[PDB]
């Protein structure tokens, strides 16, 4: 009984916009079978979900439910349209978006793997050496596998607070960084990517236990990025280390502005940086991209005629379905917990 | 119509129907072959002329032909039902290998043709049986003493601790210390007699040193037992010295921490914000917890280890010996849980890996 399952899922009190979209798409794709007439809305909603565009996807879901209702369940549609106005997003607990972004980062790594050659990172080694300060290291080893390139780009963390200060000072939108300073320490976790430790997870989606940082949100700062963009999972904050990558990449682009395939190379670099800051829980997708899309930082890519893909993929279906299953499980579990609690309160009242 | 519940164990399998209050078939998890094949109690009668293998070792299934045989016995010989007509819920050890989950799901759907099924963590069921969703379950049984903290129905795998210290080791320890008193207990039947002595007379002393002093300075604790052959044995301090091998595993030549320190450690591997709700929600389970005084001993030990300003509540149900199975029937009888089963359709779609996405 899919309608009963979805109506039970929709009763959750912690439901958010991400869970709304995932559950609504699951319901509509289960009711409406695989039809060519309809497989232009599901992918549209997947793309609108990938870009944190939740108001538009919610409106499209509601309109698609108004039409086609002869093939749907009237009470489920009414429940959907009743839940929709009251939904919000909590940056602390977008636990469906966290799973989605983790699986997306894994897929982005897997698709950058299908690249011909890693020559871009070997060429970027020289640009890193030219800009690496005295209080840093020097890269001399040839890069042959993705892991070497990942460690190489992650090593740009040494450039922070030394060379990227002039780049941060001029470009706005960073004064709105909402990363709590209070060092809360570390905590064990077996949850990959930007997932939280205590949250559930599939048993085939587990990584070896390790200490992960405990970062809170600075609510005191007015107009923080977590308030103006509630829909993004708060992992650390707006990605302040992406300025180091930007400095290195400005050097690389200035040295390679005349390259035939500079666009593909810079896309490879940016995509690996994005899929590596999520696969290791430093930052979430939009925490990096909202830095990468700053106009003062878009000027560098505009002068060289660089079209940033921003990691956008042509098939994000698999992690969408996995997030659908995740939200289904979570909401049905919450419903069962409520039924359990009431079933025991009844016994307590009776005796 | 009724959904079967099958809690599996290294020693004893507990099988029955959802909605009940106790299993209808609790039988040994053994398979015997001549020294055909027999399972459980029927292999119990011929223990002398059969090779009794335990397909679950330390909570984790190791033999799968033997587990298929036990499940066939449970279905066609103990509950007298057909699995094709009922949704068969099952139980798994914490931190179960994922290949084992896939194998049990494949067995359920391909050799017994169950219309639906599900796999739940035994400690989570034990926490449900007390009407709880957050708390730490100290599931001490026959093969393994697991310590599982649970947050809103999820068993946190980054804090689940295992302990190879359970009832079988205690029975062997009691055999050893009975031999250290002149009573020859070495063979198998001697193991059954000593296990019966341990169930009937042993208890957890609140103060081991003071209890030893009292047992040496008097004979009030000195109790009596009768062998099948008619001989009468007498057990003194050895009553409270056997279960102590759970709070001081060094008695068995093990460098472990003991169930109290294992529990405190497993709590300490958790977030600081859920530690208050893990202390005050400590649930005990399993047979090796059916010791008089074990709950107050756990209370005192945890109060020693835990901070001195946070409340601690050890929860020992009188039915704790079955808290798993009870929690498996409080679950497989809920109306919401009727949507959580893995349908045969879902299996035929997603392969044996559907268990990872449905039963998380
Ligand atoms: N009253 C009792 N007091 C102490 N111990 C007992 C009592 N009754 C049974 N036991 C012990 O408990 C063991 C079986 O307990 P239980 O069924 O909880 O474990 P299990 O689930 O079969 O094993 P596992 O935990 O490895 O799956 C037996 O070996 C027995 O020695
Ligand atoms: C009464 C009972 C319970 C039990 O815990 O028994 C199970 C099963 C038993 C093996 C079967 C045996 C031939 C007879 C069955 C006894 C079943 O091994 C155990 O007794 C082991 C051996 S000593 C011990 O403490 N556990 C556990
Ligand atoms: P954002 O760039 O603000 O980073 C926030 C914290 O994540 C850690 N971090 C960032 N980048 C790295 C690398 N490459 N390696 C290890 N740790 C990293 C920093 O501690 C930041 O404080
Ligand atoms: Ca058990």
């Amino acid at each position: 009984k899919i309608e009963l399952s979805i109506s039970l899922s929709l009763d959750s009190p912690k439901l958010d916009e991400s869970d709304f979209i995932l559950l609504s798409v699951k319901y509509l794709e289960k009711s409406l079978g695989k039809k060519k007439e309809f497989s232009g809305f599901f992918e549209d909603i997947e793309k609108l979900y990938f870009k944190q565009n939740y108001k538009e996807a919610i409106e499209k879901i509601l309109d698609f439910c108004k039409k086609n209702e002869s093939l749907l369940s009237e009470q489920v549609v009414q429940r959907l349209a009743e839940v929709a106005p009251r939904l919000k997003s909590n940056p602390k607990d977008n636990e469906s978006r966290r799973l989605y972004e983790t699986l997306y980062a894994d897929h982005l790594e897997s698709v950058i793997k299908q690249e011909s050659d890693l020559s871009v990172f070997n060429e970027l080694r020289d640009s890193y050496n030219a800009v690496k300060p005295e209080y840093a290291v020097t890269h001399e080893t040839e890069i042959k596998t993705l892991d070497e390139a990942k460690q190489f780009i992650l090593s740009f963390v040494m450039l922070n607070d030394n060379v990227e200060l002039p780049l941060k000072a001029q470009s706005e939108r960073y004064p709105k960084k909402d990363r709590s300073r209070e060092e809360l320490g570390n905590t064990p976790s077996a949850n990959p990517g930007i997932m939280k430790p205590n949250s559930p997870n599939f048993t085939d989606n587990l990584v070896p236990v390790r200490d992960v940082p405990k970062i809170a949100i600075n609510e005191k700062v007015a107009g923080g990025y977590s308030k103006t963009k509630p829909t993004t999972p708060f992992v650390a904050s707006l990605a302040g280390t992406t300025y180091s990558l930007m400095v290195v990449l400005t050097d690389y682009i200035e040295k390679h502005k005349t390259d035939k395939d500079i666009e593909k190379k810079v896309n490879q670099i940016i995509n690996l940086w994005i899929s590596s800051y999520i696969k290791e829980g430093y930052h979430s997708y939009s925490e990096v991209v909202d830095v990468l899309t700053e106009p003062f930082l878009q000027s560098i890519f505009d002068k060289a005629n660089i079209k940033l893909n921003y990691g956008v993929l042509d098939d994000t279906h698999a992690e969408f379905r996995k997030a659908q299953d995740y939200v289904f499980g979570l909401t049905i579990q919450s419903a069962m917990h409520h039924e359990l609690q009431e079933r025991f309160k009844n016994k307590e009242k009776l005796q | 119509i009724a959904a079967l519940v099958v809690d599996n164990g290294s020693g004893m399998c507990k099988a029955g129907f959802a909605g009940d209050d106790a299993p209808r078939a609790v039988f040994p998890s053994i398979v015997g072959r001549p020294r055909d094949s027999y399972v459980g109690d029927e292999a119990q009668s011929k223990r002398g002329i059969l090779t009794l293998k335990y397909p679950i070792e330390h909570g984790i299934v190791t033999n799968w032909d033997d587990m298929e045989k036990i499940w066939h016995h449970t279905f066609y010989n103990e509950l007298r039902v057909a699995p094709e007509e009922h949704p068969v819920l099952l139980t798994e050890a914490p931190l179960n290998p994922k290949a084992n989950r896939e194998k049990m799901t494949q067995i359920m759907f391909e050799t017994f043709n169950t219309p639906a099924m599900y796999v739940a963590i035994q400690a989570v069921l034990s926490l449900y049986a007390s009407g709880r969703t957050t708390g730490i379950v100290m599931d001490s049984g026959d093969g393994v003493t697991h310590t599982v903290p649970i947050y809103e129905g999820y068993a946190l795998p980054h804090a689940i601790l295992r302990l190879d210290l359970a009832g079988r080791d205690l029975t062997d320890y009691l055999m050893k210390i009975l031999t250290e008193r002149g009573y020859s207990f070495t063979t198998t039947a001697e193991r059954e007699i000593v296990r019966d002595i341990k169930e009937k007379l042993c208890y957890v002393a609140l103060d081991f040193e003071q209890e030893m002093a009292t047992a040496a300075s008097s004979s009030s604790l000195e109790k009596s037992y009768e062998l099948p052959d008619g001989q009468v044995i007498t057990i003194g301090n050895e009553r409270f010295r056997c279960p102590e091998a759970l709070f001081q595993p060094s008695f068995l030549g093990m460098e472990s921490c003991g169930i109290h320190e294992t529990t405190f450690n497993s709590i300490m591997k958790c977030d600081v914000d859920i530690r208050k709700d893990l202390y005050a929600n400590t649930v005990l389970s399993g047979g090796t917890t059916m010791y008089p005084g074990i709950a107050d001993r756990m209370q005192k030990e945890i109060t020693a280890l835990a901070p001195s300003t946070m409340k601690i509540k050890i929860i020992a149900p009188p039915e704790r010996k079955y808290s798993v199975w009870i929690g498996g029937s409080i679950l497989a009888s809920l109306s919401t849980f009727q949507q959580m089963w893995i349908s045969k359709q879902e299996y035929d779609e997603s392969g044996p890996s559907i268990v990872h996405r449905k039963c998380f």
